[PDB]
Formats: C-alpha cells, sequence, structure tokens
C-alpha cells in the first residue's frame, strides 16, 4: 500500500516561487531517498535531485543548482520542492518518487503536479452541452457529449455521472487559443438507457474552483 | 555526465507480436539500466531493474537484457494495455539521466471511422456563440481527411481538428473537427454537413442536419 | 669529541626513503589525484615538486649534513632567537606521536584478527553486529538501506575502533585496552629499533622500506588481474584539465608534495647528521624524492586496480565507492574488497603488515629527529645513556596516545591532523625557510653547498630558496587560514567550536618561539640593535 500523494495543480505568475507537497504512506519512510523528477511537455524525465529524511542530506543536478530547493519533515513524512524564478520552462509535471540506496531506481511515483507559469488570468470554463438532434436515426446506440470552451490554465476534469458508466467515453486533447484552452468530450452509450435514465457530464476547473454541472437533453 | 540514447522515437507493432526497444549509453555501464513503463496521462512505473531482473508485481511477460552500453528491452505478448511510453535510465553515476522514450503504438487492421454531427445548444446560443461540431470515433490509422461544408462550400476557417492518442482496449484512434463560428452567421444558414476521407473506403463519410429545430 | 655516522650509505639512504613513505603515500595520493583532475593531476603535482617540494628537501637535507648538529642546537650556529624552532618541533612531535602510532594499532588489531581461516569481516554472524548488517554469499536482490551497513563497516565501526559507544568530542571515554596493548607492542617494536641509535635505525630499516614496495607488487599482480579492474585506473587517469583553472587544486598539490616529503622537521637534519662531508646531497635527495612520488604512483594502480574490481562488483561510478576519503578506504573498503578474494587471509595478513611496516620507519625518524637534537642540545648533560632518553619519549608518547585510544579516538585523530598539526608544521617550516634564506643568507649557503659538493648550487636552486620557497609555503598556510575545511567522519559533523580547539592546540606548540625571541632580547646587554645583531650573527 506505498502511496505517494503529491499536491493540486499551481499556477503562479513568471519571476515568483511555488512548492510542491509529496505525502508518503505505506513503507518506513526514514528508510528510503526521496527524489523529484522534472518532465517537460512531450519531453523525457529530468532527475532534479534527492534527499535523504535522516538529516535532511540533499543531492541536486548540476543543471539544478541554485533552481530547486528540497526540504523534509519526518513529524509528518512529507518532502518538498521549492521553485523560485518562474519561466515557462519551468511550466512542467513534477513527480517525486521514493528511490534506495542501491540500486538506485525509482520503485514508486507519485501521481505529478502540473505547475503553470504565465501571468495569464485564471479564467473559468464555459459548459456548453453536445446533444444529438431529434432528426438523428436512433440505431443500436446514440453517442452523447459536452464541450468545454476557454479556460485557463491546462486543469480540467470532466467526469460521467460519478464514474458509473464510462465504458465507451472518448475525451479529446485541450487546444490553446488566444491564451484559453478549449476541449470537448464524448460518450458511447446505448439506445435502451437514453434517453431514459439521467446522464449528467460535470466540469470541474481547480485553479478557479468551478464545478459546472450540464445535464444532456435531446 | 551521462547521455541515454534512443534513437527510436517511434515503434510500429502488432497485438502479440514480438517488440524490443534499443537503448543507448554514453559510456560502459555494466549491470545497471532501469526501464521504466508511462501510460498516457499516469506517473511512470518501474518494469526492469539492473539490465534483466525484474521488479515486484510485473507480469512474465516484460524482459530486459543487454550488457555494456546497448541494452534491450522485450516484450513477447503484446497486449492492448501495453500501450506506454517506455524510458531506459542509468543508474550508476550522479547524475541520473533518461532516454528520449520510445512510443510503442500498436497496429491493427482498419476501421470504419464512425462520424456524429452535433448543432449548437441553447445554452450557447444565450451567450451568442454557435459552434457546429463532427466526431470522428473509432478508426485506424491516424491519417485521415476531413473536409467541412456550411452550405456546399467547403468551409475551411474556424475549423480545429484534434486527435487523441492511441486507445488501451481495441487500438483506435479518434479525432474531433470542431467549426466555431458566431450567432448571426449560424441564424443564416440552416443545413449544415461535415465529411471525412479515410482509406477504408473511397466515398468519404458524410453527415448533415438542419438548423429548422432539427 | 665527535659523534657517530652510518653504518653504510645504503642504510640512511633507505632510511630517509622509508621516513618518507607512508601511509599517505598509499591511500591520500590516489583519492586526491583522482577527484582533482584524475592524470591530469600529475601535471600540478610535479610543479609543485619541482620548484616547491625538492628545493626544501635538498635545502633542509643539507644543513644537517654540514652542520652536523640536531634540530635545536642547528639554531645556535645560525639564528640563536629562531632556536625556540628547534623546541617547537618538539612539542609538535608529542602531538603527532599522538596519533600517528594508534593508526598502526588499529592495522596490528586487523593483523592479528587476520591469522583466522574465516576472517572475520566477512559474516554479519558475530557479537559486535547489528541488525542491519548484510553481507554477501547470502541471499540476492538485495537492495541497500539508508540504515543498512556492510560487515566490513560494521567491524571497523563496532568492534576495533568501537566508536559507536561515543557520542563525540565531548563524551569519548572510556579507553579500549585492546588498542592499547596492540600500541604497546607498536611503542615496543619503535624502542628496540631507535634506542641504540642510529646503528639499529639503519639496520631495521631494512625490513620497513623494503617489504611495502613487495606488498604493493603482490598487490598490484592481483588487483590486476580481478575483472573490471579498468574502471578504476579508467577513473584514476581520465583527463579532467578544467580542475587546472580552479585554484584550489594547486594548493591541493602543494600541501600534499609538502606532506609528502616532509621537510623542514629536522627528520632530514638528524639523518644528514650522520654521514659523510665530501658524501653528495643532490643525487640523494633528488632519488629519495622521486622514489617517494613514484611509489605513491604505483600505489594510485594497487588502490584503484581493487577499486575497479569493487565498483565492478558493485555498480561503477567509482567515486561512489571512494566517497570516503581516509581510513575507511583501507579499513573497509579495500579490506572488504580482500574479503572476497582467494587466499583471503594472506592478502589481508601482507596489507596489514603493509601498513604496519608503512608506517613504523616513519615514525623511527619522527622519533629520531627529536632525540637526536635534544642530545645535540643537552650533549652529555644527555646521552649518559640512549635507551633511558628513548624511553622517556616513549612512554611519555604512550600517555599522550591515551586520548586518541578512546573509543572517540579518530575523531581526535582527524581534528588534531586537520586543525592542528598541519597549520603548526607549515608555519614552523615557513619560519626555516626564511631564517635559513634571508637571515644566515642564501649566498653564504651556497658557498657551505660549495664547500661540500665542490661546486655552488645552480641558479635554478638558488632562485627557488630565495622566493619560490618562502612563497610556496606562504601560500597554503594562507589558503588554510582564509578557508579552513569543514571536517566530517562516519556521518558526524564537527562543532562549530572545533576549529578553536585545534587552534588552541596549534598555537600552543609554537610558544616558545616568540617567548625565546623575547628571552635572549631581554638577557643580552646593551641596546636592541646590538642583540638582534649577536641574535643574528653566527657564534663567534
Ligand atoms: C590547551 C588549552 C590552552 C586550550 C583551551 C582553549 C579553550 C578556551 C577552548 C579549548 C576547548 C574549547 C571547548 C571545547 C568543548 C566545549 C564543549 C561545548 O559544549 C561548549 C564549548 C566548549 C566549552 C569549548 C569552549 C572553548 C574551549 C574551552
Ligand atoms: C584532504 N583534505 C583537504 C584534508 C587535508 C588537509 C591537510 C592540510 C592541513 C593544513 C594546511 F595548511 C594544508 C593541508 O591536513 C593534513 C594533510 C596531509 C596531506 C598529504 N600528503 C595533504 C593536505 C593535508
Ligand atoms: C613526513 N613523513 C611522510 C613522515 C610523517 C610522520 C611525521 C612524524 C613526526 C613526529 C613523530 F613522533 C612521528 C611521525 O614526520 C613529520 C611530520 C609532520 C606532520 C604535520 N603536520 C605530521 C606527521 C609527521
Ligand atoms: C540500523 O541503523 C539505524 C541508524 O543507523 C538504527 O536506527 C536501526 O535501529 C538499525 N537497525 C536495527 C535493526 O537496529
Ligand atoms: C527483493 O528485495 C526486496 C528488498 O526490499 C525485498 O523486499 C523483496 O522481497 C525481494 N524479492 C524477493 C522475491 O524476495
Ligand atoms: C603564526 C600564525 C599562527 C597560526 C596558528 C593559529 C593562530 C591562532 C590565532 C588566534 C586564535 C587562537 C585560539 C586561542
Ligand atoms: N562526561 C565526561 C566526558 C569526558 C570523558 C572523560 C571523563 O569521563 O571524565
Ligand atoms: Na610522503
Ligand atoms: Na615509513
Amino acid at each position: 500500500e506505498v502511496q505517494l500523494q503529491q499536491s493540486g495543480p499551481e499556477l503562479v505568475k513568471p519571476g515568483a516561487s511555488v512548492k510542491i507537497s509529496c505525502k508518503a504512506s505505506g513503507y518506513t519512510f526514514t528508510d528510503y531517498y526521496m527524489n523529484w523528477v522534472k518532465q517537460s511537455h512531450g519531453k523525457s524525465l529530468e532527475w532534479i535531485g534527492n534527499i535523504n529524511p535522516n538529516n535532511g542530506g540533499t543531492s541536486y543536478n548540476q543543471k539544478f543548482k541554485g533552481k530547486a530547493t528540497l526540504t523534509v519533515d519526518k513529524s509528518s513524512t512529507t518532502a518538498y520542492m521549492e521553485l523560485r524564478s518562474l519561466t515557462s520552462e519551468d511550466s512542467a509535471v513534477y513527480y517525486c518518487t521514493r528511490s534506495p540506496v542501491r540500486p538506485y531506481y525509482f520503485d514508486y511515483w507519485g501521481q505529478g503536479t502540473t505547475l503553470t507559469v504565465s501571468s495569464a488570468k485564471t479564467t473559468p470554463p464555459s459548459v456548453y452541452p453536445l446533444a444529438p438532434g431529434c432528426g438523428d436515426t436512433t440505431g443500436s446506440s446514440v453517442t452523447l457529449g459536452c464541450l468545454v470552451k476557454g479556460y485557463f490554465p491546462e486543469s480540467v476534469t470532466v467526469t460521467w455521472n460519478s464514474g458509473s458508466l464510462s465504458s465507451s467515453v472518448h475525451t479529446f486533447p485541450a487546444l490553446l487559443q488566444s491564451g484559453l484552452y478549449t476541449m470537448s468530450s464524448s460518450v458511447t452509450v446505448p439506445s435502451s438507457t437514453w434517453p431514459s435514465q439521467t446522464v449528467t457530464c460535470s466540469v470541474a476547473h481547480p485553479a478557479s474552483s468551478t464545478t459546472v454541472d450540464k445535464k444532456l437533453e435531446p | 555526465d551521462i547521455v541515454m540514447t534512443q534513437s527510436h522515437k517511434f515503434m510500429s507493432t502488432s497485438v502479440g507480436d514480438r517488440v524490443s526497444i534499443t537503448c543507448k549509453a554514453s559510456q560502459d555501464v555494466s549491470t545497471a539500466v532501469a526501464w521504466y513503463q508511462q501510460k498516457p496521462g499516469q506517473s511512470p512505473k518501474l518494469l526492469i531493474y539492473s539490465a534483466s531482473y525484474r521488479y515486484t508485481g510485473v507480469p512474465d511477460r516484460f524482459t530486459g537484457s543487454g550488457s555494456g552500453t546497448d541494452f534491450t528491452f522485450t516484450i513477447s505478448s503484446v497486449q492492448a494495455e501495453d500501450l506506454a511510453v517506455y524510458y531506459c535510465q542509468q543508474h550508476y553515476s550522479i547524475p541520473r539521466t533518461f532516454g528520449g522514450g520510445t512510443k510503442l503504438e500498436i497496429k491493427r487492421a482498419d476501421a470504419a471511422p464512425t462520424v456524429s454531427i452535433f448543432p449548437p445548444s441553447s445554452e450557447q446560443l444565450t451567450s451568442g456563440g454557435a459552434s457546429v461540431v463532427c466526431f470522428l470515433n473509432n478508426f485506424y490509422p491516424k491519417d485521415i481527411n476531413v473536409k467541412w461544408k456550411i452550405d456546399g462550400s467547403e468551409r475551411q476557417n474556424g475549423v480545429l481538428n484534434s486527435w487523441t492518442d492511441q486507445d488501451s482496449k481495441d487500438s483506435t484512434y479518434s479525432m474531433s473537427s470542431t467549426l466555431t463560428l458566431t450567432k448571426d452567421e449560424y441564424e443564416r444558414h440552416n443545413s449544415y454537413t461535415c465529411e471525412a476521407t479515410h482509406k477504408t473506403s473511397t466515398s468519404p463519410i458524410v453527415k448533415s442536419f438542419n438548423r429548422n429545430e432539427c | 669529541g665527535e659523534r657517530e655516522t652510518w653504518g653504510k650509505k645504503v642504510d640512511f639512504l633507505l632510511s630517509v626513503i622509508g621516513y618518507a613513505v607512508d601511509l599517505g603515500n598509499v591511500w591520500r595520493f590516489p583519492y586526491i589525484c583522482a577527484q582533482n583532475g584524475g592524470g591530469a593531476f600529475l601535471l600540478p603535482y610535479t610543479i609543485m615538486a619541482i620548484f616547491g617540494g625538492i628545493p626544501l628537501f635538498y635545502m633542509e637535507l643539507a644543513l644537517g649534513q654540514y652542520h652536523r648538529n640536531g634540530c635545536i642546537s642547528i639554531w645556535r650556529k645560525i639564528c640563536p632567537i629562531f632556536k625556540g624552532i628547534g623546541y617547537a618541533i618538539c612539542i609538535i612531535a608529542f602531538y603527532i606521536a599522538s596519533y600517528y602510532n594508534t593508526i598502526m594499532a588499529w592495522a596490528l588489531y586487523y593483523l592479528i584478527s587476520s591469522f583466522t581461516d574465516q576472517l572475520p569481516w566477512t559474516s554479519c554472524k558475530n557479537s559486535w553486529n547489528t541488525g542491519n548488517c548484510t553481507n554477501y554469499f547470502s541471499e540476492d536482490n538485495i537492495t541497500w538501506t539508508l540504515h543498512s551497513t556492510s560487515p566490513a563497516e560494521e567491524f571497523y565501526t563496532r568492534h576495533v575502533l568501537q566508536i559507536h559507544r561515543s557520542k563525540g568530542l565531548q563524551d569519548l571515554g572510556g579507553i579500549s585496552w585492546q588498542l592499547a596493548l596492540c600500541i604497546m607492542l607498536i611503542f615496543t617494536v619503535i624502542y628496540f629499533s631507535i634506542w641504540k641509535g642510529v646503528k639499529t635505525s639503519g639496520k631495521v630499516v631494512w625490513v620497513t622500506a623494503t617489504f611495502p614496495y613487495i606488498a604493493l607488487s603482490v598487490l598490484l599482480v592481483r588487483g590486476a588481474t580481478l575483472p573490471g579492474a579498468w574502471r578504476g585506473v579508467l577513473f584514476y587517469l581520465k583527463p579532467n584539465w578544467q580542475k587546472l583553472l580552479e585554484t584550489g587544486v594547486w594548493i591541493d598539490a602543494a600541501a600534499q608534495i609538502f606532506f609528502s616529503l616532509g621537510p623542514g622537521f629536522g627528520v632530514l637534519l638528524a639523518f644528514a647528521s650522520y654521514n659523510k662531508f665530501n658524501n653528495n646531497c643532490y643525487q640523494d635527495a633528488l632519488v629519495t624524492s622521486v622514489v617517494n612520488c613514484m611509489t605513491s604512483f604505483v600505489s594510485g594502480f594497487v588502490i584503484f586496480t581493487v577499486l575497479g574490481y569493487m565498483a565492478e562488483m558493485r555498480n561503477e561510478d567509482v567515486s561512489e565507492v571512494a566517497k570516503d576519503a581516509g581510513p575507511s578506504l583501507l579499513f573497509i573498503t579495500y579490506a572488504e574488497a580482500i574479503a572476497n578474494m582467494p587466499a583471503s587471509t594472506f592478502f589481508a595478513i601482507i596489507f596489514f603488515l603493509m601498513l604496519i611496516t608503512l608506517g613504523l620507519d616513519s615514525s623511527f625518524a619522527g622519533l629520531e629527529g627529536v632525540i637526536t637534537a635534544v642530545l645535540d642540545e643537552f650533549p652529555h648533560v644527555w646521552a649518559k645513556r640512549r635507551e633511558r632518553f628513548v624511553l622517556a619519549v616513549v612512554i611519555t608518547c604512550f600517555f599522550g596516545s591515551l586520548v586518541t585510544l578512546t573509543f572517540g579516538g579518530a575523531y581526535v585523530v582527524k581534528l588534531l591532523e586537520e586543525y592542528a598539526t598541519g597549520p603548526a608544521v607549515l608555519t614552523v617550516a615557513l619560519i626555516e625557510a626564511v631564517a635559513v634564506s634571508w637571515f644566515y643568507g642564501i649566498t653564504q649557503f651556497c658557498r657551505d653547498v660549495k664547500e661540500m659538493l665542490g661546486f655552488s648550487p645552480g641558479w635554478f636552486w638558488r632562485i627557488c630558496w630565495v622566493a619560490i620557497s618562502p612563497l610556496f609555503l606562504l601560500f597554503i598556510i594562507a589558503s588554510f587560514l582564509m578557508s579552513p575545511p569543514q571536517l566530517r567522519l562516519f556521518q558526524y559533523n564537527y562543532p562549530y567550536w572545533s576549529i578553536i580547539l585545534g587552534y588552541a592546540i596549534g598555537t600552543s606548540s609554537f610558544i616558545c618561539i616568540p617567548t625565546y625571541i623575547a628571552y635572549r632580547l631581554i638577557i643580552t646587554p646593551g641596546t636592541f640593535k646590538e642583540r638582534i645583531i649577536k641574535s643574528i650573527t653566527p657564534e663567534t
């Protein structure tokens, strides 16, 4: 039950600083090195550095010397990474992974942390439902969906009926334009569940903390 | 420092085929190379450590080999859920460096793109906008043409194509063609039509609808 | 009437080599060579020798064979006010002998524990190991933990040194009786080598100075036959020229060569005191120095072949295996590497015995210089019997080493070796280098060399004695005083007041030279210029 729970997404203006946490559980915290790995969008993994929880023995990379600061807390078994002088390059996904002394592999990883460094305003998403027409041919299966237009940054989550059911759904990647992202979602459900039951799409925006739910109506 | 070079950024294989990824290092590494698996949207997962050894909680279909600079990660039976980006990482000298990453795409038979066109909702009309949508689900491969038609004329402005990653169940791509327009221009046209040209059939799949209350 | 001489040119000739070559030559040079540019480090190491080490070695070696006086009485014939130097060194020695023999005591405790068919540091089934102990020939797949330790590390840490029984410099007592017995045996084996004078010190040397080369040869072939030994040699010789741009590695090389040759202590003076007058000094110093260095150079291979094998058996990145920079590189890493080899008992015995024989001659000479000076300063007041004074020194050194024989002893070894003795020896060596070149006159010195060798020394050496060497020591002293290094040993960081202690031990050593200058300057009547004139002029 080794679990590593990081913090949520962070939108910060360039030049500022940001701190990311890392709660460890399921193992003896004082037994293993704590590491942080930076992964840019579309790029590869990049080892920032490690820290010894017993005394806070830090070991950074030459590429990150003076860029990142690692700390640790034994009272709650939680690691921290702080970044100053933030630029557009720092806009990336950061992980905190456990690692032994030897051999130095990364056995358990955190879920990740989406960092966005921009001066752009936190824009709430526009939730517009996408219901099939009343002139379509209802076959063996009908396809539904919802549309999200204009939000920032890339931090949005569209669920369907509290995650039940979602056997046949297709989520489309966010497209950035004029500083605002825009994405859409669809779901293929049989003709024996629509429009009989209640099918409602949920759109959550953690950056603006706005949860808008829209039910589909033919 | 150490540079882990992965020549093949992309590799294609079929379900059940034998696939192998190569990892090239700067200097000699002897035993120490680890292979990680990262599914789209998830965190990297450790599969192999020390060239050949497997980590706990890893299936028998994942194997590792190599000793020196060139290393090989081998999968015998490729499953649909084996769709992920694979990385190789050295663990002897400071600092620890990774490789470029090999996105293992799955090759299968062709599939007919189910196209579904959708009209702008009333909630969007309330704000003052209207976007006609054209969904393309379940097809292969990724390469596919999408042509828009507002009233017989090929519309090219205000069109956004969005390709998703490959699927991990039946390995079928999906894309969305979006036509964002104003309300004023939307209330001056009735029947919209979006079509798609694929390699499964010579005849482009055509979808249409009427604005006159469906 | 007169004093004694050497039984044969060689004995002294070796004897001085036996003085120069030591443990530092074996483990210290390879590390500092590897982390500072690798093979490139060979470039500044020689430059600091030719310009800084050799002129001090030869300049120190000439005065001893010219004046034929001790470390104290030679100043009475040069600059009497600096006579306190001869005393300072003595005090210095008292500190040096406090820890230099305990290392050999460790190696001896390792030697006597290496007579068993199964070596102690191989298995974890002992009375000193802990739950963390994990060895090889055990279950595979094992993964190292932050708290995990190796059987060799346990053996050194919790058995012989027994450092876990101390919380540091604060609480270090009590005293271990085992290492006391070992250091007693060593203080006995150095007694029977010095008590008869320069007769036995030139005869015992024959064994103590020749054995380490044979042992290094055996360990060299052995290490060369080991698989993956090319990694340590590669890491040991890999050129990193960028390091030469740093102003630090030059200082490191300078201090390294100065300490390896160990001039300006009066040992070379005493060894030169018993020799022929028309005997050559140039060839002697040159040859001896070239050996001390080459010996270090091949010792580098002897170490990094085995460490290369160790990195091969583990997972490369030799620096990792050679992270520790101290006795742990020999007592833990190298030992654990020996334990995993065929005929491990053999390669262990010859190794620890090699260490003992490596330190013994250096101890012989180290005490020999002080004994020679004191006897020459207080003649026939002293010298009534030599075994009495030698024994009187040995016992005092034994009671002075009881502080080191404690559970927290290695801490005191580091502290005394780096914060106390080192800047003081460099300091007094600076006072000597300035005193000989600028007070007695370098011209008269070249005239004396012109008398002994029959020809005046070249301009190359004169220009070194005049300015290159004093600035050579000056750079090191200034470099250290400007930025004293942070001390660390066995996952234990030293307190901030440590430097206060070391300096306190450092300054309290040379207190005799300024107070002695004040003594003469307060004893001699007339004007201060007349007193200083009688303090600058040699004795009528
Ligand atoms: C040999 C003689 C002349 C040296 C004496 C110098 C004195 C001032 C130095 C030497 C050792 C030093 C002490 C070493 C130990 C401790 C214990 C620590 O908890 C407080 C600092 C303290 C108390 C230091 C104070 C300063 C100190 C007492
Ligand atoms: C390795 N680290 C840098 C510690 C070494 C510091 C050193 C030292 C103390 C005072 C000084 F002014 C200059 C150098 O103490 C002992 C010693 C021995 C040699 C040899 N052969 C070389 C350096 C030193
Ligand atoms: C130099 N060669 C390698 C021998 C080293 C042993 C040493 C020495 C002196 C007195 C003794 F009683 C025993 C040993 O000789 C001079 C010296 C200076 C310092 C400093 N700082 C440290 C040790 C010594
Ligand atoms: C291993 O060492 C750590 C600290 O070095 C200690 O806390 C732990 O108790 C040790 N293991 C056992 C089993 O005692
Ligand atoms: C591999 O080593 C780890 C060390 O933590 C251990 O937990 C694990 O049980 C080992 N594997 C097997 C199969 O025993
Ligand atoms: C000749 C230069 C002296 C260098 C040795 C250390 C000097 C100490 C300076 C004053 C601090 C002493 C601590 C009591
Ligand atoms: N608590 C004393 C620390 C110093 C050890 C010497 C002693 O026990 O008196
Ligand atoms: Na030496
Ligand atoms: Na010696």
